[PDB]
RNA sequence: CCCAUACCCGGCCGUCGCUGGCAGUCGGCAGAGCGAGAAAGAGAGGGACGCUACGCCGCGACGAGUAGGAGGGC
RNA sequence: CCGUCGGGCCCGGGGGGCCACGCGUCCAGCGCACGGGGUCGGCGGCGAUGUCGGCUACCCACCCGACCCGUCUU
RNA sequence: GGGUGUUACAGCCCCGCCCCGGCAGCAGCAGCUCGCCGAAUCCCGGGGCCGAGGGAGCGAGACCCGUGCGCCGCGCUCUC
């Protein structure tokens, strides 16, 4: 009985919370809370009334098995990993696609998705490019942000959204949400000068640039 | 209190410490 | 049984030195208290250059 | 003291040592020092059961520094990180053997 | 539309004077002189493409004649910027002083 | 800053050592244990694998070699 | 008499941290995890007449290494 | 340029009292004027190589037969 309070005392650094545990014994205080002290089913049939014993048991063996392995702890599948960011990657950034078909094409970031991976778009209209996840690992972070905090982005779109599911034609849903947000960040990318033709064009390496050497 | 032996009886009031 | 450096993990030097944990309870609580005492003086010692 | 390079270990330097690079010869096996009872389990004769009462004997040489000493494998150290001024001579000359008081330390950080 | 990758060439083999050890290639990216600027191409994901007689399968692709070596930058080495690299294959000798792309997918910026 | 077959960490092979462990596969005649720092008693009034024991298994350390010696060769 | 961020669980008396919590009398459950050696309850492509795989074994090329064995002999 | 000399229209050095004259600060982000360190030390990040082993048991217990996140170790919450 009760609704369960917050941890008490706050993570000090990852492993080492705030308070030792004496400190601990008063906070939850304890001092004053000393505490002292189904395979069988019968069905009926037209004979008498039967007894099945549900999940029998198996009608083969295989001529070997393997044994069970050992138990380890610190592996989680992959739902349950933590999804890091890197610091210069924020919502309304610029990137810079590296490996996919859009190859170069400096599209605009919105959200991390779940699964990890970026819900990027370059406005359609400009790049070509639609909303579209995209793995962090394979950008480069452009030091060059749009402010989109007034952006209401459809949380009924994520990652199983973009699962590919099984000739591709793309469904009325991909269309019409499409034009939903881009027609909140076209307004807010033409009010930078030369944004919308600085998106059109591609990212390429010529003679004499280095990318150790260049910003972006 | 630590000794395995003639720590017994000392190691007894532990039992009613979180009782 | 894979032998963890102590110094690294930190659970592995708790389960050998269990004392090791309000060693660096303190010298955390510790630093971050000296770091704002320091930084204290740097913000009064601005309010003695106008002054 | 052409063969060796000796000198005064720090605190720190016996820490590390104990706690990276220790191994403990029970039953005539190399043991790595994983749990307080391997310790106790040999050396509890000497009121010796962790690696903060092993360190205490070993730093501040103990009445039973010995037993305790003597129940430690000798430590596999890696090649100095960062190489060596000179193999062959002694340190007061250049080199790296004989007695380098308290400058055993850095050496150790390197090593170990 | 453009180029996107870096040029480097495939120096040699690391080696002492008499041995080579085949299983890492040395590296000298056009451009950096120096380590204090190699750290940027650490990990970066490297390729020696090359083109064959018979064709072979294309990712993404019908079946030309190109095919790759792919490998990684692992660490620095030497003190002027050349770096050491490590490939699923180790590199065929012909290979010495030919072009090798310098990706920047991995990237951590 | 460069690299040896040296040193460190890890994998695998073998040898040596522990003169190590395993007959306990003790099942409705059932009760699922001996990793435990501390001379000695969980004492009475339907259930994978295994154990050619000349077998199987676990830890450590170690490995140059002519003349020569010995062992093992499914 | 003076000094010591002294030693005495910092002798005793008149804001921050403690692996400190019972009485009297005599002198237990639920989870989380830097925890006894890796997992995913994460994915993507190409595949019927030219593609895929084939360490090894056929040929060839290139880099590094590399003097011809038996023997008597320091 | 040369000579003279003692602060002059620049300075440098030493000595006494000035509370070690007073004040920041401190082996200094004037990121390099010169050290040795860390029980007087911790936090975060990046690259590389590797993942060997495979029946560790938990709990109702002889008033019950289930369950394969189980040892040690750290501290979460609930029965205020």
């Amino acid at each position: 009985k009760g609704k369960p309070h917050c941890s008490r005392n706050p993570v000090l650094v990852r492993g080492i919370g705030r308070y030792s545990r004496s400190a601990m014994y008063s906070r939850k205080a304890l001092y004053k809370r000393k505490y002292a002290a189904l395979a069988t089913v019968t069905k009926p049939v037209g004979g008498g009334t039967r007894v099945v014993k549900l999940r029998k048991m198996p009608r083969y063996y295989p001529t070997e098995d393997v044994p069970r392995k050992l138990l380890s702890h610190g592996k989680k599948p992959f739902s349950q990993h933590v999804r890091k960011l890197r610091a210069s990657i924020t919502p309304g950034t610029i990137l810079i696609i590296l490996t996919g078909r859009h190859r170069g094409k400096r599209v605009v970031f919105l959200k991390q998705l779940s699964s990890g991976l970026l819900l990027v778009t370059g406005p359609l209209s400009l790049n070509r490019v639609p909303l579209r996840r995209t793995h962090q690992k394979f950008v480069i972070a452009t030091s060059t942000k749009i402010d989109i905090s007034g952006v209401k982005i459809p949380k009924h779109l994520t990652d199983a959204y973009f699962k590919k599911k099984k000739k591709y034609e793309i469904t009325e849903q991909r269309k019409v949400d499409q034009k939903a947000v881009d027609s909140q960040i076209l307004p807010k990318i033409k009010a930078v000068p030369q944004l919308q033709g600085y998106l059109r064009s591609v990212f390429a390496l010529t003679n004499g640039v280095y990318p150790h050497k260049l910003v972006f | 209190i630590a000794h395995p032996k003639l720590g017994r009886r000392a190691r007894a009031r532990i039992a009613r410490g979180l009782r | 049984v894979l032998k963890k450096n102590p110094l690294k993990n930190l659970r592995i030097m708790l389960k050998l030195n269990p004392y090791a944990k309000t060693m660096r309870r303190n010298t955390i609580l510790r630093q971050a208290r000296n770091h704002k005492l320091r930084v204290e003086r740097a913000a009064a010692a601005l309010a003695a250059k106008s002054d | 003291e052409p063969y060796i390079a000796w000198g005064y270990p720090n605190l720190k330097s016996v820490n590390e040592l104990i706690y990276k690079r220790g191994y403990g010869k029970i039953n005539k096996k190399r043991i790595a020092l994983t749990d307080n009872t391997l310790i106790a389990r040999s050396l509890g004769k000497y009121n010796i059961i962790c690696m903060e009462d092993l360190i205490h004997e070993i730093y501040t040489v103990g009445k039973h520094f010995k037993e305790a000493n003597n129940f430690l494998w000798p430590f596999k150290l890696s090649s100095p990180r960062g190489g060596m001024k000179k193999k062959t001579t002694h340190f007061v000359e250049g080199g790296d053997a004989g007695n380098r008081e308290d400058q055993i330390n850095r050496l150790i950080r390197r090593m170990n | 539309s453009g180029r996107l990758w870096c040029k480097a060439i495939f120096a040699g083999y690391k080696r002492g004077l008499r041995n080579q050890r085949e299983h890492t290639a040395l590296l000298k990216i056009e451009g950096v002189y120096a380590r204090d600027e190699t750290e940027f191409y650490l990990g970066k994901r490297c390729a020696y493409v090359y083109k064959a007689k018979n064709n072979t399968v294309t990712p993404g692709g019908k079946p030309n004649k190109t095919r790759v070596i792919w490998g990684k930058v692992t660490r620095a080495h030497g003190n002027s910027g050349m770096v050491r690299a490590k490939f699923r294959s180790n590199l065929p000798a012909k290979a010495i002083g030919h072009r090798i792309r310098v990706m920047l997918y991995p990237s951590r910026i």
